[PDB]
This record gives C-alpha cells, structure tokens and sequence, in this order.
C-alpha cells in the first residue's frame, strides 16, 4: 500500500489510516559487485511509538552460524511457564525464586 | 602378496573366537584426528604428552581426515562488470612518463 | 545350491557442487 | 545486584577475558608477547581527540529486551555485524544514564526493561555512569556527530604498537605488525574478543575513580590493546603470511593506519563504512575515557 | 611404471575444491551411543565405509 | 438438561502466534527427530521455521 | 473500540466446557530428553505451538 503526503495531510479525522513499516532485518547482504547507488533511499512516515507490540519473536535465522543477528527478539520467558493451578483454581506462574 | 589387504575373514569360528589368519583393521584407518597448526592433516597423539604425527610424514593408510570445505557455492553468479570510459581526444593521450 | 562368491568397492559419487538459490544466515 | 568491587567489576573471575593462543587458552597480554614491528619510513603524531558531543540520543521506550553487549562487540569484532547503527539500542541505554530509570543492564549484557530480580545485573548508579558516554554510539551516523575515521586510529597504534618512549612522546613510526601464527588466527582472535563481557570493562572505565581507576587502566591495558588488535585488523591496509623455516608468520600492515577498507576478505574480519562510523566513535568516546 | 607417473601427474593437477554437499542432523536420541558418540552434529548424506 | 456449557475437545485460544517468513532462508542440513518428537514438537517447529 | 466491547462480550459469553481429546502416551525412550522432561505421560495429539 502507498501514502502520498497530500492524503496524511487531508484524510478526515477519525478515519483509521493502514499505514505499512518494513523490517528491514531479514535483508541479505549486497554482492560485492552489485553496482554502487548513486542516489539515496529516503522516507517521510514515521510513526511516535512502539509498532511492534504484537511481536512475540523475530529474526529466526543465523547471522554466521552462531551470533544472533542485531535486534533479533527471543520469545518471552513468560510464553513458556505454565506454573500451576492456585490453591483456589487460578493460573499462576512458578515461584521466582524458592521462598 | 596382501599388501593391499586391510582386512582378512569377517566371519566367526565358533560364535565367538576368531579364525587363526583373520585380520582386523589397521588403527590408523581410524585416526581422523586434526589439522596441523599450519593445515597438514594428523594422526591423534599417541599419549598425553606427545604431539600428533603428520598423516603424510608415514606409510599408513587412514581412511577417515577433516576435509576442508566451503558451506555452498563459491559461483554465487555476481560476476564483476566494470565501466570502461575511453579517452576523449586521441590526440591528448598523455603516452609520456613511464 | 553350489556356493558362491562375489565382489564389492565402495561407489562414487562426486557431482559437480549445487547451485542453490537460498542463503542460511542473514 | 551484584555491587562492584572496589577494584572494578573485572576483578571478578567471572569477567576474565581470555583468548585461545594456536587453540590453548591464554591472557592476553601474553598473546600480545608475539606481536613485533618492523617500523617504517611514516609517523603517526597524535592529534588531541575532539570531545564527545554532550547530546545522547532520546531515551524513547521500546519493545524487548535490548542485548547490548553483544551488539557492541559484534559491531567491534564480529564477522559483518549488521544494522550496528540502528538507533533503539542505544535509546534503551540513553535510558539507562536516567537518574532513577526501572531498566536493568544484567551481567547477560541484556537491558531488561523490568526490575527482574531473578538475573543478577550491575549497580545501577555504575551503569548510569557507562550509559552516559556510551549511548554516544548512538551519534556514531548522524552527520553532525561523527568521529574522525583517519586520525583516531593513530591513538590506536600508540596504545598497541607504542613504546613506553613513544607513547609519551606522543609520536610512532607506522609500524607493520606480526607474530607466529596458525590458520585463521586473526579470525579465530576476534572470536574469542567478541565472547568478552566489555560491559564489565566499560562499566569499570566509567564508574571507577582516583587510584581505583588509575589501577584498573594499569591491570587491564593489555585487554584494551588485543580489542584495539581487532580493530587494527579489521582496517590493516594488507594482512599476509610470510613463511619463515616452516614457521607461518601472520603480517599485519599496518598498525595505526585506517585503510578504510570495506570489502571483505578471508585474513580477517571488515568494517562496512556504518561499521568504521561506529568503532571511530567507540574510540573517541573510550580513548577520552582511556586519557583523564 | 607409466602408471605411476599418470597416477601422480592425474594427481598433481587434482584441482577439486569441495563443497558441503547434502547433510543431515539426527537428533541423539535417534543414534545408538556408540554413533553418537562418533558423531558431530551434522555429516554428509554420503558417508563413506569405515 | 439445560444446555449450560458447549462441550469440545482440543480448545483454541483467544490469541494465537502470527508469523512472516522470508523464504530464501533455508538451513542447508536437513533435521531428522524421531517421529515421536515429531509428532509433539512438530507443530511448533513449522511454524518457527 | 467497538471491535473491543464485541471481544469482551464474546468472551463474557464463552462457555464452552473442556473435554479430554484424542491422546497419545509416548513411551520415554521414543522422545529425546529435552521432549520427554517436557512430557508429562500423556498429551493431546493437537498439541498446539509454543
């Protein structure tokens, strides 16, 4: 999808924009003889807060064979403690220390 | 004559001797051990203190080395292409100095 | 049924390196 | 929170920085034993380093456990490191140098953004301390903030290369490193700096003072000078072998002069010009750090 | 003997470079002890005898 | 009875994990579990592939 | 915003009432270690993703 800045500026208020941001992350390096930009990527649309609140996990690949790649997230350790039921019936995690 | 023969009978007299004549392997077609320090393949050390002896410094046969290798194809198809750009005036070709 | 005896060596199998198109690591 | 020694974090054996000599573990001033020079023709004079820029970059909440120890080392040591100037990192650690933030730095080298009291991490007033130069590596691509890419690396040469005579004369001829060496022995090097806990190191740069510091600069200026080693390497204008009485000696020329490569090659790890805005700002604000 | 000489010459322009081929990576519990204990992580689809 | 409750087996969530692959990305050795493993470990592992 | 008053509802109303699945009981040489110390005998044969 695409947003000229002549619709950011004009679109009515309280319509939901569907705004769309890359993660770069996962973009192989350039051959080293692919022809050099003379020119120069560039952006206007940014957004004032964090985007990536569903994100559970990202960059699921091996920068080498053994490094993680920068701004790689691992899964929360929340995701995985399924502790137990409480005294009454409720679930909780396990004790975070043994006290 | 059985230079060649690494082994000899795998069958068992009884269950559980082995025939007279019967030839297990060498211990060096087992070796695999490591690079020199350099890249030269070796035999493991004998003992503790000893260094590993060069796989080629030896008349064994060892069936088993650290093959060096690349993880894919070194042929990835970016073949280099420059931009060649001639001289302007043939006349002004500095020929000179060297 | 008459005995018998065969021979065996080990096969080859040196193909020329594939070109794949995937990478493994970013 | 495991508070500091009064030595620093780095008298601690669970900070010991280590690196594998031909496979054998060793300190590194013992691989620094190796290193000889043979001098050349050129100097380097040291020029004053600029000082740092005062504005950190803004200490925006973000997303996730930010891991930023392995991000330095890797953008420093690693085989090409990526997206080393992605601004969120450093906003965390901008948020670290707050002055009663809930962020953590645990001895992971990971800023939890919780007061998650099951992994131990460094006193808090320390890291406000290390935060409050390092962030600066947030600045390492804006245009206005970069650090000088040529001249730094002369710093660089002295604090390696140099003589005690020539450090505090300030001058050094260009020296061409080598040592006897095995296969892949500049990148196996950096795989073994890279697996350095640095944060222990900086953290005591920053936080320490007086004698303490002045003794912390003495115990640990061979480990500065193998990571100052790994960086040499990454922008050495050539690195060879030369075979003497079949004995391989690695060459590196040359100490103290940035080539400004950026292709890669197979002797040793390469700075992507993102990765030489980095190092040269990691230098400027750690040589400032290095000479108070 | 002219063997010999086109065994050494075939040999002495041997200008193979290798390349990974196909591999696996069997999980240990897969392997009896003994192979697990031989092997290391992943190897060729075309083992060799030994 | 009164039909109080909808009985059911094997329930899903109210959320679930989403999940966007680049494809050229493919590790070269190829992972053998045994079928078992497979058959619990499975699910999770094609979709964090 | 009424999306969320429309979960709140569907969940308010959510009874649906568990009932064991289809189920298998892996014996513990099968499972590789890290498996078999996640499983607790018995485990529904939709194991979902985690």
């Amino acid at each position: 999808q695409h947003v000229d800045a002549e619709s950011i500026m004009t679109a009515p208020k309280g319509k939901l924009f569907h705004l769309q941001f890359m993660d770069g992350l996962l973009r192989p390096e350039p051959s080293a003889f692919d022809p050099p930009a003379s020119g120069e990527d560039m952006r206007l649309i940014y957004p004032l807060q964090p985007i990536s609140v569903a994100r559970s996990m990202r960059a699921i690949v091996n920068h080498n064979e053994v490094d993680r790649p920068r701004g790689a997230v691992a899964p929360s350790s929340y995701e995985m403690d399924t502790g137990t039921l409480s005294r009454n019936g409720d679930l909780l995690y396990s004790p975070v220390a043994n006290g | 004559i059985s230079v060649a023969r690494s082994m000899r009978a795998i069958v068992n007299h009884n269950e559980v001797d082995r025939p007279r004549g019967a030839v297990a392997p060498s211990s060096y077609e087992m070796d695999t051990g490591t690079l020199s320090r350099n890249g030269d393949l070796l035999y493991s050390p004998v003992a503790n203190g000893q260094v590993g002896i060069p796989k080629l410094e030896v008349d064994h046969i060892s069936f088993s080395n650290v093959v060096s290798m690349m993880t894919a194809n070194i042929r990835t198809g970016d073949d280099m292409a420059v931009e060649r750009v001639n001289p302007d005036d043939v006349r002004a070709i500095n020929i000179r100095n060297a | 049924k008459i005995a018998t005896a065969s021979s065996a060596r080990q096969a080859d199998v040196e193909k020329p390196a594939d070109v794949t198109f995937t990478i493994e690591n970013v | 929170m495991l508070q500091q020694p009064t030595g620093g974090y780095t008298t601690l054996e669970q900070f010991a920085f280590t690196i594998r000599n031909d496979g054998t573990n060793a300190t590194p001033t013992q691989f620094l034993q190796l290193l000889s020079y043979e001098a050349t023709e050129n100097e380097l004079v040291k020029k004053t380093i600029p000082t740092p820029e005062t504005h950190l970059p803004s200490a925006r909440n973000v997303p996730g456990n930010v891991y930023i120890e392995d991000a330095i080392t890797q953008a420093l040591f690693g085989i090409s490191a990526q997206n080393v100037n992605a601004h969120g990192y450093f906003s965390r650690l901008s948020a670290l140098a707050l002055p009663n933030t809930s962020a953590r730095l645990g001895l992971d080298g990971v800023i939890y953004n919780s007061e998650t009291i099951n992994i131990p991490f460094y006193d808090p007033a320390a890291v406000a301390n290390f935060a409050a130069t390092y962030a600066k590596l947030g600045n390492a691509s804006t245009p206005r903030y970069r650090a000088d890419m040529i001249d730094i690396y002369a710093h660089v040469g002295l604090e390696l290369a140099g003589t005690d005579a020539e450090r505090a004369a300030g001058v050094m001829p260009v020296k061409r490193a080598k040592f006897d060496s095995w296969e892949g022995s500049l990148i196996s090097l950096s795989r073994d700096v890279v697996n350095w806990k640095i944060l222990a190191f900086l953290i005591d740069l920053c936080s320490l003072e007086g004698e303490a510091l002045r003794a912390f600069k003495t115990r640990n200026r061979d480990v500065f000078r193998m990571m100052l080693f790994i960086m040499s390497t990454a922008v050495a204008a050539n690195v060879v072998n030369r075979k003497v009485t079949k004995r391989v000696d690695r060459v590196l020329e040359y100490i103290g002069v940035n080539s400004m490569r950026t292709a890669g090659r197979t002797a040793t790890i390469t700075y992507d010009l993102s990765r030489h805005e980095f190092a040269a700002k990691f230098l400027q604000l750690t040589f400032t750090r290095w000479n108070a | 003997v002219s063997g010999l000489l086109m065994v050494l010459f075939k040999v002495m322009t041997d200008n193979r470079l290798v390349i990974v081929g196909e591999t696996t990576t069997p999980m240990s519990n897969t392997l009896s002890t003994v192979v697990n204990n031989v092997l290391r992580t992943t190897y060729h689809n075309n083992v060799g005898v030994n | 009875l009164s039909d109080d409750f909808k009985q059911i087996s094997d329930p899903k969530g109210y959320l679930t994990y989403s999940v966007k692959y680049e494809d050229q990305f493919t590790k070269k050795d190829k992972l053998r579990a045994s079928e078992a493993d497979d058959r619990i470990v499975g699910p999770t592992v094609n979709l964090f592939k």
